[PDB]
C-alpha cells in the first residue's frame, strides 16, 4: 500500500511548498495522478485478500472503496476553488492540508489488518472533518453541529475501545484474517449481547439508522462543499465497512439481537424517505436521502447472506458518489442564489441548460433506475431480504416509491416550472462546475459495465 | 471446437428440405441469397484474412492447476500454517462447484428453447439432473451464512450425518 | 455550454482514438492465446495464463 | 414530532439537560472553608466507618 | 511490574547485558520517526517567534533533529531490552512450572463439532 | 426565511411536551416499530417452523 | 462571506459563570 | 523561459512521483522480511528452475 | 454603530474581467492552464486510459479459470456413470463421527 | 439584511406579542391568529387559511405566478402541500 | 448460420445511431428530423425481413451474449428472445413510430427544441425494443424503467406547464406503485426458481406462483392503467399529441399486458390469478369506458377507449388466450 500513502502524505509539503497561484494546479494533478495508481488496486486475487505487508492489506471490499475515496480527492479540491477564492493563501493551504489528510487516514483505515489499527484511524477522520465542519463552514449553526458531529460519534465509539481490547484480551491477535479463521461462536448470555452492542453501535453511529441520526441534518448543511461530499461519501461507508468486517466474529450473536436495528432500519427508511418528501432546504433534502439509502445497507449486511453482501457495497459505492454529486449540484445554486431555500429559485433549466441534465443524471440515478449501479445494489438487497421474509417487500418495495418521488420532487420545483423573475444574478454555468459533475457522473455509467469490481468480496 | 460437445451436449440438428409446391417463389431464398452476397462474403473475407494473420504469430497460454491440499478435517486445529492451505482448497472448490451449477444450469435453458412447445416431455433429464445438483448443492454450501469457511462448512456437514445415522439408527433399531 | 461540450468531445478522444486503435491493432496483428497441455519441462510464468496480449502485458509490468 | 421534536429530546438534548444541572452546582461552590473543610470530615468518617474500607 | 527484578542496580539507563542484543539500524523506521518529530519542533519554533519557518535558520532546526534522533536511540536501546527481559524471563518461568501450562493434546477438525447454526 | 425558519429549528424551542405531544411521539414512534416487530417474528417463527422438521420447499433454492 | 460571531454570541462566553442561575445571578 | 524560474516552481512537481517511487521500494523492501515460507507451502512447492536461485521475488 | 465593520462584498463574476473565464481562477493564464490539467489528467489520463487498465485487468477472481477447471471435472464425472457433484463436501471416510 | 426580532419566536399570550406578531408577519390582528399552542412547536406563526394556491385567482397580477404569492404574504406553514403541483383543495361542483 | 438472429439483432443497433450521432452535434439542426425519419424507417424495413423468415419456417432464436457478470449460480447475461411475440411487434411498432414521426415535423414543427423531442423519441423506441426483446426479468426492468422515465420527460416536454409536470409526476407514481410486484416476481423468481432467465422459469414448472403471478399482475396494472391505476393515463393528455399518439396510445402503455403474455406459461397453472385478471379486466373496461362517452376533449375521450380496449386486452389473457391478446395488440 506503500505505492499510495507514501506518494499522499509526501503530496502535503508539496502543497504547502507551492507558489501562491499555482497550488490548486499542481494539487488537483497529482492527486488525479494518485487516483490512477490506487485505481491498481482493483485487481483482486482469487479467495484471498492481497495482503501486502504485516500493517496494511487489501481485498474485494477495501479496493472499490479506496479507489473512490483517492479519485474523490481532486473532487472536493475542484468544488471549494470558488468559493474559498477570497482568503489569504495559508489559510487556503491548510485547508487543502486538512483535505489530504483527511484523505491519507482514510486510504490507512480501509487496509488496516489489525482492528485495533482500524480503530485509530476509524476516528483519526473526526479531528479533519471537525476542523472544516467549523472553520470554513458557510453559516451559524455550524457550531453546534460540529459539537453534535463528534460527540455523537465519539459516544458509540468510546463503547468500542473496550470491546476490541476485551476481544484482544480473550483471543490474543485481533487481526482481520485471524480472527476470520479462529472465529469461535459467540454464546448468548447477557455478556456477550452487551459485548454484541458495544461491537455495532460504534459502527452504526456513522451509517446512523433511524433514530440516531440527527448529525445528518446537521452536518451536512451548514458545512462547506468538500466536507459535505467527503462525510457523506466515504466516512458515512467508512462505518459501514467495520460492520462487513466485524461480523465475522458476532455470529451466531447476530440473529437474535438483529431485529431491533433491523426494525429501526427497515420502519426508517420510509419514515426518512417520507421527511425527504417535503423539506425546506435543498440540502437537508439530499442528507436525508443519504440516510434513507444508508438504512438499506445496515439492513442489508445484519441479515447476514451472501447476496446481502454483494448488494451492500454495490449500493456503498454507488450511492457516496451521487451522494457526492448532488451536493455539488446544491453548492453550484447555493453560490449563485446565497440561499438554501429550494422553492426560492425555481425555474433553472430555462436559463442554465446543462445543468438540467445534470441535475436529470443525478436524480436518475437517486432513483435507482435499471441498469445503473444503484438500482443492482438495492436490487440484490431486495432478493436478500425477500428470502429472509416475504413481507419485507412491503416495506422496501415501498421504499422505492417514496424514494421516487422526492428524488423528483426537486426535478420539478428547481428545473422546471418558471425562472424565478427577482432573480438576476445567475451566469452562465462555469467550465469548472460542469467539468466537475462529469466527473461525478460518467464514471457512474462506466461502472454499470463491469459491477463485479465494486460487487464486494462474496463475488 | 472451442466448448466440448459432452460438456455442452446437443441433439442432432435436422432440418426438412422445404419444397414450395406453389408457383411464386418464396422472397426468403432471394434475400438468402442476396444476403449471403451481400453480408457474410465479405465477412468472411475479412475474417480470414485475419486468421492468416494471426497465423503469423503463435503465442501461447496454458491452464493454472492447482495441486490438492490437506483439508480442513485433516487439518491440525488452531494450526493455521495447514488451516491456510485448506481453506484456499475449500474456497476453491466453491467456485468450482459454483461452475457445476451453472453449467447444468445452462444446459436447462438449452433445452428449454430448443424444445419448443414440447419441452415438458422432451427432456426431464435436464430437470433431473439439475434437481439432484441443486439438492445436494444445498447440502453442500447453501446457508453457510455471508463470511462461509472451511469450518463451517465442516461443521455444517458434520450437523448431517450426525441427523440422519441418528434417523438411521431410530427406524432399524 | 458549446465550449465545455466541444471540450469533452475533442478531447476526450485525445487519448479515445489512440487506445481504440491500439486495442484493436493488438487484437488483429498479434492474435488471440489458445488452450494447452502444458508441456513438461516448462514451469510457466504468471502472466502467461492469459489470453488478451494486452492482458498478458498488464500482468507481466505491473503485477 | 419524530426526527426534531422528540429524537432530539430524548438522547442529545436529555443528556444535555442532566450534564447541565449536574455541572450547575459541581461548579457552583461558596468558597468558605468551613463547609470545605466540614466536608472533608464527613468523607473522613464515612470512608473508615461505613463503606468499612478498613475492612 | 521489572522493578525489583534480581541484578536491578538503580537509576541505570542501559545494564551492560542489554548490550547483548542487536543495537535499532540508524534506517529504523521507528528511529526515522524520531527525526521527523524533531524537524516538526523546529517548524513550531520558527513559527512561535514568527520567523520564516521554512528556511529560518538552519542552526536552530539541525540541534532540533540531532537532538531527538540522539535520544531516540538510546530510548530504543532500553525499549528493545526492555522487551527482550519481558520475553526472556518468561522462557525460564515456562520451563520452571511445567505443569501449569500442560500441553493440550491436538484433534483435527475431523473430531470437533461446532454445531453450526444456520443463517435466515 | 420566516416560513423556512419555522419549520426549521425554530420548533423545539416553542415546543413543549404535554402528553398530547407525548402521546403522539409514542404512538407513531415506538408503536410502529414494536408493531412490525411482531409482524415479522411472527413471519419468521412460522417460516423457521415449517423448515425445521422438513415441511418448506427449497429444492432450486441455492443462491440467497 | 460565512458567519462569524458577534458582540452577542461573545457575551455567551463572557460571564463570571458559564451557564448563569439565581444562585448565581449575582 | 527563465529556467531559474520554471525550476524554482515546479521543484514540486517531481516531489510526489519521487514518492511513488519511494513507495515502490519499499512494497519491496518490506516483503523480504516476510520471505519466510518461500516455495514452502506444498501447494506451489516446486523443484527450482536450474538457473535462477529463488522463486517469486 | 454597534460594531465597526465592512458591509458585505459582492459575488466576483469571473466573466466580466475576462469573457472566457473557465471558473478556476481570476488570472486568465492561470485558469486556462487550470482547465487544461483537469481535464488532460482527468477524462483522458485517469477516467479514459485508467478506464482500459480496469477493463483489461487480468482475470478477476480467477472466473476463466473456474469455468475451465469445472469442464474437465464434469468429463470424467458425466463419463464415469456417476453422480455429478455428492452431498457433502468433505467426504466422510477420513471423518471421526462422535459417539 | 433580516435582523433577529422579525424571525417567528415564542407563542403570543399578551396583546402586546400578538400586536407585534402581526406587525411582524406584514399582517393585522384582527385576522392574525397563530396556531393552537398543543406543544408542536408551531409558536406564533401565524394559522392562514387552510386552501391551496389553486383557489387564488390566476388573472391577479401575481409576483409569483408558479405559486400566487406576491411579497411578504405570511407564507403558509403547510404551503408545500398546496403548492400549485401538490395537493388542491380546489372547491369540487358536487 | 440463418441470419435470422444476425439482422433482427441489428434492428436495435441501427435505431441507436441517431442518439450517439446527436451528442456529436456534427447533423445540421435542420434535417435531424428527417434524418430520424429515415433511420427509423430502415428499422422497419430491415425488421421486416425477420418477418419473412417466421412465417416461411417459424424459428425462434435466443442471441444469450456478453456475459455481464456471473453472480455465484447466476449467470446474468444481456440476451434477447426471438419469439412470435418479439417478432411480430418489431414492423409494427416501428410502422407506427415512422407514421408518428412522420406527423411530428408537421405537427410539433414550431417548437425550437424540435431536434431534442426527436431524439427523446428514438431514446423512448430503443428503451421499448429491449423490454419487448429480452430473455431475463432484469432486462425487463430496463425497458420497464426506461418507458417510465421517457414518458416523465416526454410528458413534461412543455416544461412550464404547471399541471403538465403534476401529470409527469403522477405517471411514474402509479408506475412504481406497479413496478412494486415487478420487483416481488424477480425476488420470487431469484429465490425459488434461482434464475431470472424466462427459460428457466418455464422449465423449472413453478406451478403455484401465487405471489410470482400476483407481482406480475401489479405489475402489468400499474403501467397498463388498469382501474385502481388508470388516471395517469386520462391525465397524461397534457403532453404533445405525437408524445400522447405513440407512448400513451400503443406502444408504451401496451407494455403491460406484454408482461403476462411474455409469462403464459405460468398463467393458466393458478386459476385464481387469471379470475383476477378477468376480475381486473371487466371493471377497468366499464369504468374507462363509462366516463369516456361523458367528456368534452378530444384526447381525454381516445385516451379513456385506449384504456377501455387496455382493459380487454386483460379479459383475452385470462381464459388463456395469449396468442389472441398479442393479436389484439398489432391491431
Ligand atoms: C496500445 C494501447 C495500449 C494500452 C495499454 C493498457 C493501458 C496502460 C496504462 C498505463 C498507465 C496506468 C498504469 C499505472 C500503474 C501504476 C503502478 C502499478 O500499478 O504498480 C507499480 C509497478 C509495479 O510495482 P513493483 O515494481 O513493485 O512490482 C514488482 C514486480 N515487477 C518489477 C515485475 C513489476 O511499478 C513498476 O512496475 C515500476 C516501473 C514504473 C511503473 C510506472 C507506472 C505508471 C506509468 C505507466
Ligand atoms: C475484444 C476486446 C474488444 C475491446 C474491448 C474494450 C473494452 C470493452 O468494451 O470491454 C467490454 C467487456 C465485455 O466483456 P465480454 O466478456 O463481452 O468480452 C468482450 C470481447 N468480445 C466482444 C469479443 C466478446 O466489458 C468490460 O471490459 C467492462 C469494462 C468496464 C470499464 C469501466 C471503466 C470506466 C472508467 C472508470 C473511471 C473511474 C475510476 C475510479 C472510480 C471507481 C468507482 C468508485
Ligand atoms: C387502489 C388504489 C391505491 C392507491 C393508488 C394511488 C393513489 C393516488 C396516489 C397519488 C397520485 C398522484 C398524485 O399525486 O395525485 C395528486 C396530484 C395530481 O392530482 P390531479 O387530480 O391529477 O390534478 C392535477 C392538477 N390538475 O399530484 C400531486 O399532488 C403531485 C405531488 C404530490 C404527490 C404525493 C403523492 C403521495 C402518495 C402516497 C401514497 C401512499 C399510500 C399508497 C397506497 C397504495 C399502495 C399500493
Ligand atoms: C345488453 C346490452 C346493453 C347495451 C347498452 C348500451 C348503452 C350505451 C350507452 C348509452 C347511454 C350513454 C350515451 O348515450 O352517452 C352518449 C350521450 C352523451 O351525452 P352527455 O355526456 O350528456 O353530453 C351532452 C353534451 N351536450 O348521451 C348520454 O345520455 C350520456 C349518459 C351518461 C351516463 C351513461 C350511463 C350508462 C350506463 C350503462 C350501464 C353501466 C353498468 C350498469
Ligand atoms: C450513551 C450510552 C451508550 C450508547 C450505546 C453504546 C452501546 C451500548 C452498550 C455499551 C456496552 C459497553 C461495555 C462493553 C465493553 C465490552 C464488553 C464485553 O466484551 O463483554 C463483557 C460483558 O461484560 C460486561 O459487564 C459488559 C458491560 C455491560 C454493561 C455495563 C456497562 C456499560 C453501560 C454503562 C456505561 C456506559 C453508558 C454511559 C454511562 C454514562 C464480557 O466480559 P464478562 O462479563 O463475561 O467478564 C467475565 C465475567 O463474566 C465477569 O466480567
Amino acid at each position: 500500500m506503500l505505492k499510495i500513502i507514501i506518494p499522499t502524505t509526501m503530496l502535503l509539503p508539496m502543497t504547502w511548498m507551492s507558489k501562491h497561484n499555482m497550488i490548486w494546479i499542481n494539487a488537483t494533478v497529482h492527486s488525479l495522478l494518485i487516483s490512477l495508481i490506487s485505481l491498481s488496486l482493483l485487481n483482486q486475487l482469487g479467495e484471498n485478500s492481497l495482503n501486502f505487508s504485516l500493517t496494511f492489506f487489501s481485498d474485494s471490499l477495501s479496493a472499490p472503496l479506496l479507489v473512490l475515496t483517492t479519485w474523490l480527492l481532486p473532487l472536493m479540491l475542484m468544488a471549494s476553488q470558488s468559493h474559498l477564492s477570497k482568503e489569504t493563501t495559508t489559510r487556503k493551504k491548510l485547508y487543502i492540508t486538512m483535505l489530504i489528510l483527511l484523505q491519507l487516514f482514510l486510504i490507512m483505515t480501509f487496509t488496516a489488518t489489525e482492528l485495533i489499527l482500524f480503530y485509530i484511524l476509524f476516528e483519526a477522520t473526526l479531528v479533519p472533518t471537525l476542523i472544516i465542519i467549523t472553520r470554513w463552514g458557510n453559516q451559524t449553526e455550524r457550531l453546534n453541529a460540529g459539537l453534535y458531529f463528534l460527540f455523537y460519534t465519539l459516544a458509540g465509539s468510546l463503547p468500542l475501545l473496550v470491546a476490541l481490547v476485551y476481544i484482544q484480551n480473550t483471543t490474543g491477535s485481533l487481526n482481520f484474517l485471524i480472527i476470520h479463521y479462529w472465529s469461535h461462536p459467540l454464546s448468548n448470555s447477557w455478556s456477550n449481547i452487551f459485548m454484541w452492542l458495544a461491537c455495532i453501535m460504534a459502527f452504526m453511529v456513522k451509517m446512523p439508522l433511524y433514530g440516531l441520526h440527527l448529525w445528518l441534518p446537521k452536518a451536512h448543511v451548514e458545512a462547506p462543499i468538500a466536507g459535505s461530499m467527503v462525510l457523506a461519501a466515504v466516512l458515512l461507508k467508512l462505518g459501514g465497512y467495520g460492520m462487513m468486517r466485524i461480523t465475522t466474529i458476532l455470529n451466531p450473536l447476530t440473529n437474535y439481537m438483529a431485529y431491533p436495528f433491523l426494525m429501526l432500519s427497515m420502519w426508517g427508511m420510509i419514515m426518512t424517505s417520507s421527511i425527504c418528501l417535503r423539506q425546506t432546504d435543498l440540502k437537508s433534502l439530499i442528507a436525508y436521502s443519504s440516510v434513507s439509502h444508508m438504512a438499506l445497507v445496515i439492513v442489508a449486511i445484519m441479515i447476514q447472506t451472501p447476496w446481502s453482501f454483494m448488494g451492500a457495497t454495490a449500493l456503498m459505492i454507488a450511492h457516496g458518489l451521487t451522494s457526492s454529486m448532488l451536493f455539488c449540484l446544491a453548492n453550484t445554486n447555493y453560490e449563485r442564489v446565497h440561499s438554501r431555500t429550494m422553492i426560492l429559485a425555481r425555474g433553472l433549466q430555462t436559463l442554465l441548460p446543462l445543468m438540467a441534465t445534470w441535475w436529470l443524471m443525478a436524480s436518475l440515478t437517486n432513483l435507482a433506475l435499471p441498469p445503473s449501479i444503484n438500482l443492482i445494489g438495492e436490487l440484490f438487497i431486495i432478493t436478500a431480504s425477500f428470502s429472509w421474509s416475504n413481507i419485507t417487500i412491503i416495506l422496501m418495495g415501498m421504499n422505492m416509491m417514496i424514494t421516487a418521488l422526492y428524488s423528483l420532487y426537486m426535478l420539478i420545483t428547481t428545473q422546471r416550472g418558471k425562472y424565478t423573475h427577482h432573480i438576476n444574478n445567475i451566469k452562465a454555468s462555469f467550465t469548472r462546475e460542469n467539468a466537475l459533475m462529469a466527473l461525478h457522473i460518467l464514471p457512474l455509467l462506466l461502472l454499470t459495465l463491469n459491477p463485479k469490481m465494486i460487487l464486494g468480496p462474496l463475488y | 471446437d472451442s466448448w466440448d460437445k459432452d460438456v455442452y451436449p446437443e441433439p442432432p440438428r435436422r432440418t426438412p428440405a422445404p419444397a414450395p409446391q406453389t408457383s411464386l417463389p418464396n422472397p426468403v431464398t432471394y434475400l438468402t441469397k442476396i444476403f449471403d452476397l451481400l453480408v457474410d462474403r465479405p465477412v468472411t473475407l475479412a475474417r480470414e484474412f485475419i486468421e492468416q494473420q494471426h497465423a503469423k504469430n503463435r503465442y501461447y497460454y496454458y491452464h493454472r492447476e492447482f495441486r490438492r491440499v490437506p483439508d480442513i478435517t485433516e487439518c491440525e486445529e488452531k494450526d493455521i500454517l495447514c488451516m491456510f492451505e485448506a481453506e484456499m482448497q475449500w474456497r476453491r472448490d466453491y467456485k468450482v462447484d459454483q461452475e457445476i451449477v451453472n453449467i447444468i444450469q445452462e444446459r436447462l435453458k438449452a433445452c428449454q428453447q430448443r424444445e419448443g412447445e414440447s419441452y415438458r416431455q422432451n427432456c426431464a433429464k435436464e430437470l433431473e439432473q439439475f434437481t439432484q445438483v441443486s439438492k445436494a448443492f444445498q447440502d453442500r454450501y447453501s446457508d453457510l451464512g455471508a463470511h462461509y469457511s472451511a469450518r463451517k462448512c465442516l461443521a455444517k456437514q458434520k450437523q448431517r450425518m450426525l441427523a440422519e445415522r441418528k434417523a438411521a439408527k431410530e427406524a432399524a433399531a | 455550454d458549446r465550449r465545455f461540450l466541444k471540450l469533452m468531445r475533442f478531447y476526450i478522444l485525445l487519448t479515445g482514438i489512440p487506445v481504440a486503435i491500439g486495442i484493436t491493432l493488438v487484437n488483429v496483428f498479434i492474435g488471440e492465446a489458445e488452450l494447452a497441455d502444458i508441456p513438461e519441462g516448462y514451469v510457466p510464468e504468471h502472466w502467461e495464463y492469459f489470453k488478451h496480449p494486452i492482458s498478458r502485458w498488464i500482468a507481466r509490468t505491473f503485477y | 414530532l419524530l426526527d426534531l421534536i422528540w429524537l432530539e429530546t430524548i438522547l442529545p438534548k436529555t443528556t444535555s439537560f442532566i450534564q447541565m444541572k449536574m455541572s450547575i452546582m459541581v461548579s457552583n461552590q461558596k468558597g468558605l472553608i468551613k463547609l470545605y473543610f466540614l466536608s472533608f470530615l464527613i468523607t473522613i468518617m464515612i470512608s473508615m466507618t461505613l463503606f468499612n474500607y478498613h475492612e | 511490574m521489572m522493578s525489583g527484578r534480581p541484578g536491578r542496580v538503580p537509576l541505570q539507563f542501559l545494564p551492560n547485558e542489554a548490550r547483548s542484543l542487536p543495537p535499532p539500524k540508524l534506517t529504523d523506521p521507528r528511529l526515522v520517526y524520531m527525526g521527523f518529530l524533531g524537524y516538526c519542533s523546529g517548524l513550531i519554533d520558527n513559527a512561535i517567534r514568527r520567523r520564516p519557518v521554512v528556511s529560518a535558520g538552519l542552526h536552530r532546526q539541525l540541534l532540533y533533529v540531532t537532538s531527538f534522533v540522539f535520544f531516540g536511540y538510546y530510548l530504543l536501546k532500553r525499549q528493545d531490552y526492555m522487551y527482550a527481559l519481558r520475553d526472556h524471563d518468561m522462557f525460564a518461568y515456562v520451563k520452571s512450572h511445567p505443569e501449569d501450562f500442560p500441553e493440550k493434546d491436538k484433534k483435527t477438525y475431523g473430531e470437533i463439532l461446532e454445531e453450526f447454526h444456520p443463517v435466515r | 426565511i420566516r416560513w423556512t425558519y419555522a419549520r426549521s429549528a425554530n420548533i423545539y424551542p416553542n415546543f413543549r411536551p404535554t402528553p398530547k405531544t407525548s402521546l403522539l411521539g409514542a404512538l407513531f414512534g415506538i408503536g410502529p416499530l414494536f408493531f412490525w416487530y411482531y409482524v415479522f417474528k411472527t413471519d419468521r417463527d412460522k417460516k423457521e417452523k415449517l423448515i425445521q422438521e422438513g415441511k418448506l420447499d427449497q429444492t432450486f433454492n441455492i443462491s440467497y | 462571506r460565512q458567519w462569524q460571531p458577534d458582540v452577542e454570541w461573545a457575551e455567551q462566553f463572557g460571564g463570571a459563570v458559564m451557564y448563569p442561575t439565581k444562585e448565581t445571578a449575582h | 523561459m527563465n529556467v531559474l524560474q520554471i525550476v524554482r516552481d515546479h521543484w514540486v512537481h517531481i516531489l510526489v512521483p519521487v514518492g511513488f517511487v519511494f513507495g515502490c521500494y519499499l512494497d519491496r523492501r518490506s516483503d523480504e522480511k516476510l520471505t519466510a515460507f518461500r516455495n514452502k507451502s506444498l501447494l506451489f512447492k516446486r523443484e527450482l528452475r536450474p538457473n535462477e536461485e529463488v522463486t517469486w521475488k | 454603530i454597534r460594531l465597526q465593520e465592512d458591509p458585505d462584498p459582492e459575488d466576483e463574476n469571473l466573466y466580466e474581467k475576462n469573457p472566457d473565464s473557465h471558473g478556476y481562477d481570476k488570472d486568465p493564464i492561470v485558469d486556462l492552464w487550470n482547465m487544461r490539467v483537469v481535464f488532460f489528467f482527468g477524462f483522458s489520463i485517469v477516467l479514459v486510459l485508467g478506464s482500459t487498465f480496469v477493463a483489461y485487468l487480468p482475470d478477476y477472481r480467477m472466473q476463466e479459470w473456474a469455468r475451465r477447471e469445472a469442464e474437465r471435472l464434469v468429463k470424467y464425472r458425466e463419463a464415469n456413470g456417476l453422480p455429478l457433484m455428492e452431498s457433502n463436501c468433505f467426504d466422510p471416510n477420513k471423518i471421526q463421527l462422535p459417539e | 439584511h433580516v435582523t433577529k426580532d422579525m424571525f417567528p419566536g415564542p407563542y403570543p399570550k399578551t396583546p402586546e406579542e400578538r400586536a407585534a406578531a402581526a406587525k411582524k408577519y406584514n399582517m393585522r390582528v384582527e385576522d392574525y391568529e397563530p396556531y393552537p399552542d398543543d406543544g408542536m412547536g408551531y409558536g406564533d406563526y401565524p394559522k392562514l387559511p387552510d386552501r391551496s394556491q389553486q383557489e387564488r385567482d390566476p388573472w391577479y397580477d401575481w409576483d409569483h405566478p408558479d405559486l400566487r404569492l406576491n411579497w411578504g404574504e405570511p407564507i403558509h406553514w403547510d404551503l408545500d402541500m398546496y403548492i400549485r403541483n401538490r395537493v388542491d383543495t380546489s372547491p369540487t361542483p358536487v | 448460420m440463418n441470419p435470422f438472429a444476425s439482422l433482427t439483432l441489428t434492428t436495435l443497433i441501427i435505431l441507436t445511431i441517431p442518439i450517439m450521432m446527436s451528442n456529436s452535434n456534427i447533423y445540421k439542426t435542420n434535417l435531424y428530423p428527417n434524418y430520424v425519419k429515415t433511420t427509423v424507417s430502415y428499422a422497419f424495413t430491415l425488421s421486416l425481413v425477420p418477418l419473412l423468415m417466421f412465417m416461411h419456417t417459424g424459428q425462434e432464436m435466443i442471441i444469450s451474449n456478453w456475459h455481464w457478470m456471473t453472480l455465484q449460480t447466476v449467470e446474468l447475461s444481456l440476451s434477447f428472445k426471438m419469439d412470435y411475440f418479439s417478432v411480430m411487434f418489431i414492423p409494427v411498432a416501428l410502422f407506427v413510430t415512422w407514421s408518428i414521426m412522420e406527423f411530428s415535423m408537421w405537427y410539433m414543427h414550431s417548437d425550437p427544441f424540435i431536434n431534442r423531442f426527436f431524439k427523446y423519441l428514438v431514446l423512448f423506441l430503443i428503451t421499448m425494443m429491449i423490454l419487448v426483446t429480452a430473455n431475463n426479468l432484469f432486462q425487463l426492468f430496463i425497458g420497464w424503467e426506461g418507458v417510465g422515465i421517457m414518458s416523465f420527460l416526454l410528458i413534461g416536454w412543455w416544461h412550464g406547464r404547471t399541471d403538465a409536470n403534476t401529470a409527469a409526476l403522477q405517471a411514474i407514481l402509479y408506475n412504481r406503485i406497479g413496478d412494486i410486484g415487478f420487483v416481488l416476481s424477480m425476488a420470487w423468481f431469484l429465490t425459488h426458481s434461482n434464475a431470472w432467465d424466462l427459460q428457466q422459469i418455464f422449465m423449472l414448472n413453478n406451478e403455484c406462483p401465487n405471489m410470482p403471478l400476483i407481482g406480475l399482475l401489479l405489475a402489468a396494472a400499474g403501467k397498463s392503467a388498469q382501474f385502481g391505476l388508470h388516471p395517469w393515463l386520462p391525465s397524461a393528455m397534457e403532453g404533445p399529441t405525437p408524445v400522447s399518439a405513440l407512448l400513451h396510445s400503443s406502444t408504451m402503455v401496451v407494455a403491460g399486458v406484454f408482461l403476462l403474455i411474455r409469462f403464459y406459461p405460468l398463467m393458466e397453472t393458478n386459476k385464481l390469478v387469471q379470475t383476477m385478471t378477468l376480475c381486473l379486466g371487466a371493471i377497468t373496461t366499464l369504468f374507462t369506458a363509462l366516463c369516456a362517452i361523458t367528456q368534452n376533449d378530444i384526447k381525454k375521450i381516445v385516451a379513456f377507449s385506449t384504456s377501455s380496449q387496455l382493459g380487454l386486452m386483460m379479459v383475452t389473457i385470462g381464459i388463456n388466450q395469449p396468442h389472441l391478446a398479442f393479436l389484439h395488440i398489432c391491431m
